[PDB]
DNA sequence: TGCGAAATTCCATGACA
DNA sequence: ATTGTCATGGAATTTCGCA
DNA sequence: TGCGAAATTCCATGACA
DNA sequence: ATTGTCATGGAATTTCGCA
């Protein structure tokens, strides 16, 4: 077969609700499946329209040859279909119930979910102005299979805000006493 | 007088040569030249000669010397006309030059993506959705672009749009020219904060920022093409023009912008299908062996009447926005240091340091 | 598939070299060249993947070729690229000109004074006593300049000046430019009762009118030195600035235009006597022969990429006041008459005969 | 002695005051001594003042050497003095009741007085307009005495307005009833 | 029939909205 | 049916003053 | 080892307020 | 303390297909 590269498949999800950060309660969280190259993009509601909306700014930029998803009714409905269809773009679904996405993107989605949750207690209304950090942070983190960081294969180069204090991603234990007072 | 007293009975003297015969008349000092009869006054009036001379029109050298010549000889009177145009401060600010500029530098592409970004604005354009400016961010490396729509050519919206770039990278450096929303503190502080040195260019000179302001031009001209024959709706455009220019093949690169920053081709129309075999880490290999190999221009030859700056010359300075019937040159000052051939440092006339484009200086006449 | 029928199974085809092999795979025929594996579509596909591919960003031919290069090979491809070219009507109105006009001519000087006047408005100026424009007139022969300040630039502040300067001579012809003053009917049939035939520059041409023009930045330049460190009050500087530049040395003709116009000084500053003994009638006699031995410049050297027009080619005009987002560039128009290597007419894009300049023309690419 | 030469003196005098024509009464005749060249300038007044200002017109085209003119009270005022002498202008007088000029310029002051006389009459309050065409024929008309014109005398060429139709300057016997019963 | 300096001519440059 | 122009000051060339 | 045609490269031109 | 750029289409040059 020929060899995985980047834009061969974008894995999409929702992440939310969440607590409100002008006015935005979901996350679009886009990752390739090649590199682990991850984009973030804040919306209102998980809906196809607010799918459209973010993933027209993604594919001004590049488009896959396939995006990957769950059963979501966003995904699942005839105006994204048709909206893939205009671009080229083959639809996969994954069995309901069964999310299978790989290895490599479900690791990446796992430190997406914690890095969210770390950063959200003590500010929780503030996440919208966090998300640029925290995609360079994602996108410059060491891969312990491939030797490089997903900044790296998607670019070719080194970057110039490499993350070598590799933060705990757990939760200290203050930050259970303030997690365990809200939600 | 005394000068002239031993000429008239017959006393050779330095510079009036000897062969014509000096006499007097109406009580002044004449001579025989094949020109005709003129009159040679003593010393101390021929400034006021030439300075008379000069005023009726503030003419140059030769304009001023005509009109001396057809009373007045004396010897090496070109050289007290050129004293005179030297002090004559109306002249000097507002004459134009005749010396060109040296030629043009072509500064090393930048080695990596995100080693450079080159940003500006264009606008004002047609109302669109009540955007009225475009925020083009060029890179220089590749000449990948990014277009944000809008609505002044603010700081806020400066920053607000280049937070959104720099969630996929942060890069070293960001030109500008000196536009009030990239010269003011704000700005500076969110660069500083992110690690990003600002470079500006000289004032009043685009050519600077020449990589972006030739992107500018490209912008224009397919939204121009896409909007013929319909409303300037082209708030909805911006996307499919960077998409459009992002994947555009440089007939002297052979390669698009996109394939410079990423390697491969996403998935558009008639995308490169070359390098299908080869695994990422063969391919980024590649990629580094295309980006240091690519087309590079040389400085043009100088033209035949340039000038170059010199430590410690006169020169001046170019009137920004000269008011109607004012000059087009800022008073003499003087050349402190030569960053290269077409950069410069002046001691400004207020008493400043200035950093200025050759392009935007002459040289002062006359010493 | 006819034509791509017989090449799979090995006949010779024209214009597909024999020595690569043709082959089929997914239901399309393709062949292995040096570059890679390549799609032949069949000719009647071609057309449109020329143009999905130029559509993308409506690139030129190098640009448009590389596109289809990725996946598609035939011969001569880019004959259909260049076919496509030509028929993109956006693309004829919107792209800019890589060819330079021809070289300009020097039209002959007119033979006698008010042979020929050439007259133009300078404004809006800072106002000076309620006036905001001067009324530039120059003698073609001589220079010679009389100004008039103005209130507007209109046809009623031409005629009042107009009717103060021919108190002293008529000129056969009035050249101006299609400015709103001049191209009155109120204006012709003041020119028609006095026998003045009008001329008129081909449309958006200053150079065309070169001679006044010229002569303004001369007015401004003495305007604004005489003005430095001094509010802009030029109504009262008028009749010095005539008067001095009247009186002013041209360095390569050696004469002033009061000379050429006079043939002696009158009672100004160093004023020139050579003819002092020579009668009036003598005097004539050596300005006639000053004015036929005046220095006259020739065409210069074209450029090494230039057009020149010829009778039946396709060529656009330059749009005047183009819009934002617009194209600069009419529909192709055709070329009726060479009037001379720099002015032609042509068959308008509304449907007129139309008498333009050849810098405000480009030919039609592709054909 | 040295030739005599245009611009070495222009005879001035006033003419009126006549019947008005947009609020003019007075014309400041001009006239070149070695050309007969003439310029007309209409005025409000025989003053210093109006003197002035016309003269600024024709000295910003050509400076006389000499201006000659009778004892008038408008030329004879240190006003007019101080403005002669800043240009370099010597005035010349002729005696009180004795006015001298030339008899090139005598008979042209005769031809300009009976020239306005015959286009008065008729049409009395419309002789601003007419200055223009009255130049123009005074100054494309044929010299007894030299072959030329002053036009010819003053520029070299011929002129592209000749009036070979030299009118009678007379005044025809109905223009004598139509003026008998004015003034 | 030749030299050094002065005088003259040459001409690229830029600006007339 | 219309068309570039010319002041400017360094550089290049010619002329001058003297032998 | 050489020809005619096609393909490629060259590069002056002009416009980014 | 800073610096011109590059798409475009005829023309010039190189390469191709065949012998
Ligand atoms: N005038 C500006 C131009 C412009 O003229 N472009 C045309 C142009 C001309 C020539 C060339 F080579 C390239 C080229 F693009 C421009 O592009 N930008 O972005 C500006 N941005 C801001 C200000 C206002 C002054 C800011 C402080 C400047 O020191 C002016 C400009
Ligand atoms: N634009 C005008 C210029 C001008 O741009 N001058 C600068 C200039 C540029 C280049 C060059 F070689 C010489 C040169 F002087 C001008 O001088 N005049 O007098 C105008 N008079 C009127 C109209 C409005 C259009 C009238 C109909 C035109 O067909 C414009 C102009
Ligand atoms: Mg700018
Ligand atoms: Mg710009
Ligand atoms: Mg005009
Ligand atoms: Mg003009
Ligand atoms: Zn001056
Ligand atoms: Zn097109």
């Amino acid at each position: 077969d020929r060899p995985q590269k980047p834009f061969d498949k974008f894995f999409i999800d929702y992440i939310g609700p969440l607590p409100p950060s002008q006015g935005y309660l979901y996350v679009l969280v886009v990752v390739d499946g090649m590199t682990g190259f991850t984009w973030l993009y804040p919306t209102k509601a998980p809906s196809t329209s607010a799918t459209v909306k973010s993933l027209n700014v993604l594919t001004s930029i590049a488009i896959p040859k396939v995006i990957h998803s769950d059963q979501g009714a966003a995904f699942t409905s005839s105006t994204f279909a048709e909206w893939a269809k205009e671009r080229g773009i083959h639809l996969e679904f994954s069995t309901p119930y069964h999310p299978q996405s790989s290895g490599k993107v479900e690791r990446k989605n796992s430190d997406i979910k914690r890095l969210l949750t770390k950063l959200l207690v003590g500010r929780p209304t503030k996440w919208y102005d966090l998300l640029p950090v925290v995609q360079l942070a994602l996108n410059n983190t060491y891969s312990p299979v491939l030797k490089y960081t997903p900044h790296q294969l998607l670019f070719g180069i080194d970057s110039n805000t490499p993350f070598a204090n590799q933060d705990t991603l757990d939760l200290t234990r203050e930050e259970e006493l303030s997690l365990l007072q809200e939600i | 007088d005394a000068e002239l007293d031993q000429l008239l009975q017959g006393h050779y003297i330095k510079g009036y040569p000897k062969q014509y015969t000096y006499f007097l008349e109406d009580g002044k000092v004449k001579v025989s030249r094949p020109e005709g009869v003129k009159i040679i006054p003593p010393q101390s009036d021929r400034q006021k000669i030439v300075l008379q001379a000069h005023n009726l029109a503030h003419t140059g050298r030769e304009a001023t010397l005509l009109k001396i010549a057809n009373l007045y000889w004396w010897p090496n009177m070109r050289k007290d006309v050129v004293k005179q145009l030297g002090r004559c401060q109306q002249c000097l600010i507002t004459n134009a030059s005749n010396k060109a500029s040296g030629p043009i530098l072509r500064p090393d592409r930048p080695q990596k993506p995100f080693d450079k970004f080159f940003i500006d604005y264009i606008g004002p354009l047609p109302p669109s959705q009540g955007y009225l400016y475009v925020l083009v961010v060029v890179d220089g490396m590749t000449g990948f672009t990014w277009l944000y729509p809008t609505k002044a050519p603010s700081t806020s919206a400066t920053v607000k749009s280049l937070n959104v770039l720099t969630s996929i990278a942060i890069p070293k450096v960001i030109h500008s020219d000196q536009g009030a929303a990239f010269t003011s503190s704000t700005f500076a502080e969110w660069a500083k904060e992110r690690g990003i040195h600002l470079e500006f260019s000289t004032p009043y000179h685009p050519q600077s920022s020449g990589k972006v302001e030739r992107k500018n031009s490209d912008i224009k001209r397919l939204l121009t093409k896409l909007l013929v024959g319909r409303p300037t709706k082209w708030y909805d455009l911006l996307p499919v023009v960077q998409l459009a220019l992002n994947n555009t093949y440089s007939p002297v690169l052979k390669y698009t912008p996109h394939q410079l920053l990423f390697g491969i081709d996403s998935n558009t129309p008639f995308a490169n299908q070359d390098t299908l075999d080869l695994t990422r880490e063969e391919e980024l290999s590649l990629l580094q062996e295309i980006r240091t190999s690519l087309y590079h221009p040389s400085t043009p030859p100088a033209s035949s009447r340039s000038w170059s700056p010199v430590v410690g010359q006169l020169v001046q300075e170019r009137v920004a926005r000269p008011a109607s019937l004012r000059p087009r040159w800022h008073k003499p000052s003087t050349v402190l240091k030569v960053l290269n051939p077409r950069t410069v440092v002046i001691l400004d006339h207020l008493g400043n340091n200035r950093t200025v484009s050759i392009d935007n200086l002459k040289p002062t006449s006359h010493q």
